[PDB]
């Protein structure tokens, strides 16, 4: 009732957040 | 699972932030803007404890506004934006007839009730104010019919014609002009064209009702199908061994095709 | 002095490549190419601008010698277009571009022939 | 070079084709002559005339157009106005 | 007054200068461009 | 004949690779005045006939092809001088021509939505799509070699390499060809801006993928004259590093 | 101006906030924002030209009041009406009626000349399909059905333009007269009985408008909402 | 006897859809063009760049194509329609070329309006009619089917009749009027965001119901 049922979209969102975190870490460490 | 719940919570936070930003922008507008609200417009309206009675096959457009004592028969059509409010009196619209878009079929007094017969067309933006139109007549686009006018069976009022009070349009006759002079005799081919137009517009009304009575899911599905089938490649289809036939959802009925 | 359109209507006929007889209706002052496009035997997207520069002989129509005497003769640009845009670089002596055929009641009743269509996409 | 047959050549060929019928006579044949009345022929004679004309000119005549070839002038006009002749 | 139009304008400005200037240059370049475009005959044999 | 993406790729990508190959096989390996003479004759022919044939063309793709031939002729003058400045000019010209060709073919693909075929098709474009008309006119003027735009930088530096080259004949032929071949670019600009055709061909809007690339390329072309030092230094370093 | 600059900035901020909201909705899997709903508003404003409508004045939901309309008390605007006052204002008095499918609009652009604001008085019927275009109508008047009134038309008190009449620019309809015809011309003088009929019609039509507003103010049908939503 | 349907929508919680695609025919609106939220474009409607479709009007090209050209203005509450074939045997699709101003209560059906035209309100153009280039029809003019309005002329009357020829200065003002209503349409356009906020209202309604 309060959960996203799309596994592919959830994996895409996880990958996008991981990408943002990795880019931020790369910028900070560079 | 837990990932879905976490993503839902993140989406809820993002949605709340977006709504807050939207409210801040609306406040910064200065209060001039009029926020868009729900429809508030009702197609069928019950007034004076007196409800419209429309058939199950009549196509009444959502933009059309029918109020009160309108009684519409089988296979009829009331197109977009047409107004038929029988509140001070009654409006009786027969079967197989059509009242085209942006038109008005109002009734007055409390006695000159509005009567429209069968297999009769009332064209675009036509105004009726208590007429008695018999079966298989033809009122053109923009024609305005005043109080107490009677149009006989197989009679034509041309486009943009004022027909005054108590005027009678005789059968097999055409009336045109601002004081509505006699024009012609409306020959047999013209009468056959009138009947064919009534039938064709009934079929068009059926198609329009079928398209307009679709919920969100059907609209989205047909939009996806139309977007995917909008353009086709035959070289790659032949290479793959596929045909890509048009789905029946986008197949328009042959009744409305030339 | 009612100023209708039936006076401007010019009715002519066209036999297309496979030999089917067609009836073509076009207004006076509007070109034979426009009349054929409205009829539907010429691809509208193939020829859009009614100009000699934009014409690549996709409006070419073969006309009878007894009808060539009723319309102005071919211009140098028209002859050049016909010569260049052809299977063989020769002049057909019976064909004229549909852009330069200005329809009129003098040409009303004219019979034309539509040759095999050519590709135009890229 | 050239897509339509010359009008004079078409007229001469059509006249010669008509002359090659046993029932007709060269005296009563004219460029404007009705097959049924002027030449004194029948329905089958007209049909055979149309078929002979189309065989000579090497292209098939549609049914309605052939039905409208009841005169030598009509035949000449149709043959001269057709690109497949 | 005659020199203003018969010689200076018609014979020189609209005459020799223009004939040997933009007019003749335009005509010669048009015909030369046409002749050059005639080379691209669309034949594989011609290209080879 | 080939589809428009195919011809765009053919016009853009192979030029730089083949010319770098030519530099590495001829300028380094078989460097000798006869090769520069061969390429001098080829450049003369390329410029002259490209201008002459593009003046007579009435199709956008064919005009682009002949413009590419002429600009290859200019790259060939840069090669046929075959010095440090000559090779640097060759590289500058290749970069500028690639940028301008990307711009022009992006605009062509933008107009491909409505199936543009002839030069007249883009007529009256200054009314329906104003900013597109100015962008394409800027591209055409860059192809011409008008100073404020990027094409003129490669142009005058090629001509300077030709003046230090000793090839006065080559430079004169190149500049006369530059004047001659301006006419069809000017005709394009006239078709967009000056003409008032009876009927107009309305063009559908672009995609963001082409729009961003076109905006970046047009900004680079228009504002290159404000800062050409990076490209000039890079090309000079490349020319110097060809040998040592 | 600074007001318009702030309006544009507010539009940018609202667009960004709505984009964030739609991003959150897509994260939640809620795609109902893609549902195309009618954006029609009964009262639509320009930058700083919001329409004014007094309370106890009926405005149909299908009616659209764009711009600088200034509806007064106890008046009516019916279904399908369009009231456009963006170029110049529309002033509408008290007790008047704008019947179904009517149009009261002000001229666009100044090409023809100065843009005349539209003025409609009190206790006046403004026709049943009329197309008023920047004219002035006085109190207790009866603009007829499907009547065209061009800019500069001045209808005086207790004056009637019959149905279908096309009153051209700079035409004055005087007291107690009826004008009709496509080249609008005088037909017959009015009578005190007809003037009393005009006033009584205005009053009873305002009463009918009050009844319509009372019936329309009812809460939206949850049954109908569920019927539309589910299949 | 008529049988009312119990499952009939008396309230759609959303007005008439602005775009009504019939079968595979999807109405097309240029991004530069402005169509008001109150309009109804059904079927084979094609509105090009710069068009100014004003509130309250309807364009039903289900029977045949309807085309609105560049900078063309169609004003409030007008009706546009088409049908198969015409009395003139010419194509019966409704075509309105560029720089054509069309008044409020114009009733257009199977018209062929050539570019740079002015048409007043309450003007009716029945099937097969064409108004040639650079022509003006004043308010209330009705043209019979198959009647044409010649180029460079002004026409008037319930039966269309020629009034006077048009001077060049008056002719040049038609594109100026077209672009003036185009500018007003652009002013109207800025008040609409790409996405409506009504979905928040429908979600609130759903939460209130459950
Ligand atoms: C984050 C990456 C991603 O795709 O997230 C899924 C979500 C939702 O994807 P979706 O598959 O639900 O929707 C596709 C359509 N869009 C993305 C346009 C809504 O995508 C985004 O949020 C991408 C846009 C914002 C990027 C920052
Ligand atoms: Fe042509
Ligand atoms: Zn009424």
């Amino acid at each position: 009732e309060r959960v996203s049922t799309d596994k592919h979209r959830n994996y895409a969102v996880v990958a996008g957040t991981i990408t943002i975190l990795g880019a931020l870490g790369w910028y900070l460490k560079g | 699972g837990t990932l879905g719940r976490a993503i839902y919570s993140v989406g809820f936070w993002i949605r709340e932030t977006g709504q807050a930003i939207d409210r801040l922008g609306s406040r910064l507008q200065g209060g001039y803007f009029f926020q868009e609200q729900l429809s508030r417009h009702r197609t069928l309206m019950n007034i004076f404890d007196k409800a419209p009675v429309v058939d199950k096959d009549v196509f009444v457009a959502p933009s059309a506004s029918v109020i009160g004592d309108v009684q519409v028969g089988r296979g009829s059509s009331i197109w977009y934006g047409c107004v038929l409010r029988g509140d001070v009196n009654s409006i009786r619209v027969g079967s197989g007839t059509n009242i085209q878009d942006n038109s008005l079929v109002h009734v007055a007094k409390s006695v000159l009730p509005t009567v429209i017969g069968d297999n009769v067309t009332v064209g675009h933006s036509a105004v009726l104010h208590g007429c008695t139109v018999e079966d298989e007549a033809f009122v053109g686009m923009g024609a305005v019919l005043l109080d107490g006018v009677v149009v006989e069976k197989n009679a034509m009022v041309a486009a943009g014609a004022l027909v005054r009070q108590n005027t009678r349009i005789p059968s097999g006759e055409v009336w045109a002009g601002n004081p509505a002079k006699f024009l012609r005799k409306l020959s047999n081919e013209e009468i056959t064209f009138i009947s064919q137009s009534a039938i064709n517009y009934t079929n068009l009304a059926q198609v329009h009702a079928a398209e307009n009575s679709k919920s969100y899911d059907e609209i989205e599905f047909e939009k996806v199908l139309r977007k995917k089938y909008a353009r086709k490649d035959e070289e790659y289809d032949s290479m793959l061994g596929v045909v890509r036939e048009i789905p029946p959802e986008l197949i328009l009925p042959d009744n409305v095709l030339p | 002095s009612s100023k209708k359109v039936s006076d401007r209507i010019v009715r002519l006929s066209a036999i297309d490549f496979e030999g089917k007889k067609h009836e073509v209706v076009g207004l006076a002052g509007h070109t034979l190419l426009k009349a054929l496009i409205n009829t539907g035997l010429i691809d509208p997207d193939s020829h859009r601008l009614e100009e000699i520069d934009a014409c690549s002989a996709h409006c070419e129509v073969n006309i009878a010698q007894e009808w060539l005497d009723k319309l102005p003769p071919r211009s140098y640009d028209e002859e050049y277009v016909l010569v260049r845009n052809s299977r063989a670089r020769v002049l057909n002596k019976h064909s004229r571009l549909g852009c330069q055929v200005l329809l009129d009641h003098n040409l009303q009743g004219m019979v034309v022939a539509l040759p095999e269509p050519k590709p135009w996409d890229t | 070079r050239g897509s339509f047959l010359d009008k004079s050549e078409v007229a001469d060929r059509v006249i010669s084709c008509v002359k090659n019928f046993q029932k007709v006579d060269p005296a009563k044949v004219t460029p404007n002559a009705h097959f049924q009345n002027d030449l004194g022929l029948d329905s089958l004679d007209a049909v055979e005339i149309v078929m002979a004309l189309e065989e000579e000119f090497g292209f098939e005549i549609p049914d309605n157009e052939a039905d409208k070839i009841n005169s030598i002038k009509h035949a000449v006009d149709f043959i001269a106005s057709h690109p497949q002749a | 007054l005659r020199f203003g139009y018969e010689v200076s304008f018609e014979a020189l400005d609209k005459g020799a200068i223009e004939i040997l200037g933009p007019y003749g240059i335009s005509y010669t370049f048009r015909r030369l461009a046409e002749r050059i475009s005639q080379l691209q005959s669309g034949f594989v044999y011609h290209y080879a | 004949g080939s589809p428009t993406p195919v011809t765009a790729f053919l016009s853009i990508a192979p030029k730089i690779s083949i010319f770098a190959n030519i530099l590495r096989v001829f300028i380094y390996g078989s460097y000798g005045a006869t090769l520069q003479q061969i390429f001098c004759f080829c450049s003369i022919a390329s410029m002259i006939l490209g201008a002459l044939a593009a003046m007579a063309q009435t199709k956008v793709k064919r005009l682009l092809a002949y413009s590419s031939i002429g600009h290859v002729g200019y790259i060939c003058i840069g090669f046929s001088c075959g010095t440090i400045e000559g090779i640097q000019s060759l590289l500058i010209g290749i970069f500028i021509y690639a940028l301008m060709t990307i711009d022009a073919f992006a605009i062509v693909l933008a107009l491909r939505q409505t199936r543009v075929k002839y030069i007249a098709d883009l007529g009256a474009l200054a009314k329906t799509n104003p900013i597109l008309a100015i962008t394409f006119s800027i591209t055409m003027f860059s192809y011409v070699g008008i100073p404020p735009l990027a094409g003129f930088c490669s142009k005058f530096y090629l001509f300077f390499a030709a003046l230090g080259c000793g090839a006065y004949f080559l430079a004169s032929v190149g500049v006369v060809t530059s004047v001659i071949g301006c006419f069809y670019y000017i005709r394009l600009v006239k078709r967009m801006f000056f003409d008032t055709p009876r009927t107009w061909i309305l063009y559908e809007p672009m995609d963001r993928d082409k729009s961003l690339l076109l905006a970046m390329t047009s900004s680079f072309i228009t504002l290159f004259f404000l800062y050409p030092s990076p490209l000039f230094s890079v090309t000079h370093q490349m020319a110097l590093s060809l040998y040592l | 101006t600074l007001g318009r600059a702030f309006y544009a900035v507010g539009f940018w901020i609202r667009e960004t906030g709505q984009a964030i909201d739609r991003l959150g909705s897509r994260l939640q899997g809620n795609y109902l924002f893609q549902e195309q709903l009618s954006r029609h508003r009964p009262l639509m404003n320009l930058f700083d030209k919001y329409p004014s409508v007094h309370k106890d004045a009926f405005v149909a939901p299908s009616a659209s009041l764009l711009g600088d309309v200034h509806v007064g008390p106890a008046s009516s605007i019916w279904y399908g009406c369009v009231l456009r006052g963006d170029v110049n204002g529309i002033v509408i008095g008290s007790g008047t009626n704008i019947q179904d499918n009517s149009l009261v609009h002000v001229a666009k652009s100044n090409l023809t000349g100065k843009v005349l604001p539209t003025i409609i008085g009190d206790n006046v019927t403004v026709g049943h399909s009329a197309v008023l275009q920047g004219c002035t109508v006085e109190d207790e008047a009866f603009i007829g059905m499907g009547a065209t009134l061009l800019d500069g038309v001045y209808v005086e008190k207790h004056a009637m333009v019959a149905a279908g009449a096309l009153v051209r620019q700079n035409t004055r309809i005087p007291y107690g007269e009826v004008w009709g015809g496509n080249p609008a011309k005088f037909l017959r003088k009015l009578t005190e009985d007809e003037m009393a009929f005009f006033s009584q019609s205005a009053l009873n039509y305002s009463n009918l408008a009050q009844a319509h507003a009372a019936e329309n103010a009812k809460e939206l049908e949850e049954t109908e909402f569920v019927k539309v939503l589910h299949k | 006897s008529i049988t009312p349907s119990p499952d009939r929508v008396k309230w759609d919680y959303r007005g008439q859809r602005k775009i009504i695609p019939l079968g595979q025919w999807l109405p097309k609106v240029a991004v530069d063009a402005y169509v008001a939220p109150n309009v109804v474009l059904a079927g084979q409607v094609t509105v090009w760049d710069g068009a100014s479709v004003w509130p309250g009007c309807v364009l039903r090209g289900d029977l045949n194509k309807i085309s609105i050209g560049f900078c063309s203005n169609v004003q409030e509450r007008s009706v546009l329609h088409a049908a198969w074939t015409s009395p003139t045997g010419l194509p019966a699709d409704t075509s309105i070329e560029r720089y054509v101003t069309i008044g409020a209560y114009s009733l257009l059906r199977s018209c062929t309006i050539e570019p740079e035209c002015i048409i007043g309100q309450h003007s009716i153009l029945m099937e097969g009619s064409l108004v040639e280039t650079q022509s003006i029809l004043e308010a209330g003019s009705v043209v019979p089917p198959g009647r044409r309005i010649p180029s460079g002329e002004l026409w008037a009357g319930n039966p269309a009749r020629f009034v006077r020829t048009l001077t060049h200065e008056e002719i040049l003002e038609i594109p100026k009027l077209a672009v003036a209503i185009n500018d007003l349409s652009r002013d109207h356009y800025s008040e609409f965001l790409p996405y409506s906020t009504v979905y928040l209202e429908v979600e609130k309604f759903k939460k209130s119901l459950g």
